[PDB]
């Protein structure tokens, strides 16, 4: 169980694939216009604001976090987030992230 | 004349290269329903004349996890063709995130 989304540098949902109402709850207009940290457990906040913050270090490469999620129901699930930063080489816009978030065990 | 975001769709295929999501802008850019492309390999797309390049660079896919394209042409849903480019970016492997930007009109 997974779902899409597209994010600025600062964290803040920009795109959010449907499937997030099966993955965390949530109408994808829940989410845009937040930032991914404002449904992240409070020990979790701070790795999550640094993988953001690294993520367009990594040259274009897979960063991964794990964290909690806060539900629609606010209960903590487990997520995995795959990130990637996207810039189109035929302009120099501000690049932004894609990531894919899926629910997963801590096990 | 488009700005950059409305020439570029993600896409998410399984690692048989079936499309697993699309961003519903390629609707206005290829003619495609995101709903009718799921469990459709991308091969079913690609002009013949590109199959052979495609088939080596999934292969780069497969082994580097992250390729670009270079030009190739999709199918357009009311036949012609697209000039397309793609980032590729494997998720470990459990899918593949394809950003997807659009270079010609249908032809
Ligand atoms: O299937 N893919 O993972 C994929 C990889 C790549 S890749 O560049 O990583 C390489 F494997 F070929 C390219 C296209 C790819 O799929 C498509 C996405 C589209 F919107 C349309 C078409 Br037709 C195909």
């Amino acid at each position: 169980t997974r779902f899409i989304s597209r994010h600025n540098i600062e964290g803040i949902f920009t795109f959010v694939d449907h499937r997030c109402v099966a993955t965390v709850g949530y109408q994808p207009q829940e989410l845009l216009g937040k930032n991914i940290v404002e449904f992240c457990h409070p020990e979790d906040q701070q790795l999550l604001r640094d993988s953001f913050q690294q993520v367009v270090k990594l040259k274009g490469q897979v960063l991964s976090v794990m964290f909690r999620f806060r539900s629609k129901n606010q209960e903590w699930l487990w997520m995995r987030t795959s990130s990637f930063t996207f810039q189109n080489p035929y302009s120099d816009e501000i690049e932004y992230i894609i990531c894919t978030n899926t629910n997963v065990k801590n096990s | 004349f488009k700005g950059l975001d409305s020439k570029t769709f993600l896409s998410e295929h399984s690692m048989d290269m079936k499309f697993t999501y699309c961003d519903d802008r390629i609707t206005e850019l290829i003619g495609y329903h995101p709903e009718e492309l799921l469990g459709r390999s991308a091969y079913e797309f690609y002009h013949a004349l590109d199959s052979e390049n495609m088939t080596k660079s999934h292969q780069n896919l497969c082994t580097k996890g992250q390729v670009v394209s270079g030009q190739y042409r999709m199918l357009a849903k009311h036949g012609g063709y697209v000039w397309l480019e793609t980032q590729g970016t494997v998720i470990y492997p459990q899918c593949i995130m394809c950003v997807n930007y659009v270079l010609s009109e249908i032809e």
